[PDB]
């Protein structure tokens, strides 16, 4: 898949969030950005 | 109109709680009354003639208070709820009863944030 | 979490998301009306029962 070799910010996430929602549907994406929002408080 | 539309009801107190439409129709019943009572003593034109133009300003005054001539207040100088009145506003039977409603099975509570709680899930008290 | 992963493969090869709405209701309330006997379980209501037998003849 794609690496993604920068820095993340609110646009590059919503990108990634929007391009999810294309080929997986909308609980995949959900789970995705569940899963964006645990690590983001973590860190 | 129907006297459950127009409730009369009594407070803890001893005091009763009316509608205003009462007080309009008595008033129509009133100058009714009275303007027979002219017509059958033969009362002159003058007298007969101030009756049924009081009678005009009450039917008037029923059906929508303040359209034409003066306002008919009440107690506090409010004026009195007609029957486009109960109708024909914000706080009328259309924007208030028909199109949106209170409802039975139904709360409310301030939110608070919900870490270590999946999205589709919410933390119900 | 496997009953939204059914819920959205049975939205997203449905016609029309409002007539798989109704006969997801429809086939719950025979569900329901099926298994009127207390001999149940509360964590297979009608409604889940319904979409999980409808995503498993969606295939």
């Amino acid at each position: 898949m794609t690496f993604y070799n920068y820095t993340i910010d609110k646009g590059r996430l919503k990108k990634l969030i929007a391009l999810a929602y294309r080929r997986y549907g909308s609980a995949r994406c959900s789970q995705l950005a569940d899963e964006l929002k645990e690590l983001g408080f973590r860190f | 109109i129907p006297p459950d539309l127009r409730p009369m009801v009594q407070l803890d107190g001893g005091r009763f709680a009316t509608s205003d439409l009462n007080d309009l129709y008595r008033r129509v019943i009133n100058r009714n009354n009275r303007l027979a009572r002219l017509q059958e003593i033969l009362a002159p034109e003058i007298i007969v003639r101030n009756e049924k133009r009081m009678l005009q300003e009450a039917v008037d005054a029923l059906i929508d208070n303040g359209r034409r001539g003066r306002t008919v207040v009440g107690a506090n100088n409010r004026a009195l709820k007609s029957l486009s009145d109960i109708i024909e506003g914000k706080q009328g039977r259309f924007r208030q009863n028909l199109l949106g409603k209170r409802v039975d099975y139904s709360g409310r509570s301030v939110i608070v944030v919900g870490p270590n709680l999946k999205i589709y899930q919410c933390g119900l008290p | 979490n496997h009953i939204i992963y059914r819920s959205e493969e049975l939205l997203g090869a449905a016609s029309n998301r409002y007539n798989i709405t109704v006969r997801v209701a429809k086939r719950a309330k025979e569900n329901r009306s099926e298994d009127f006997d207390s001999i149940d379980d509360p964590n297979m209501k009608p409604a889940i029962r319904a979409i999980i037998e409808m995503s498993d003849e969606l295939t």
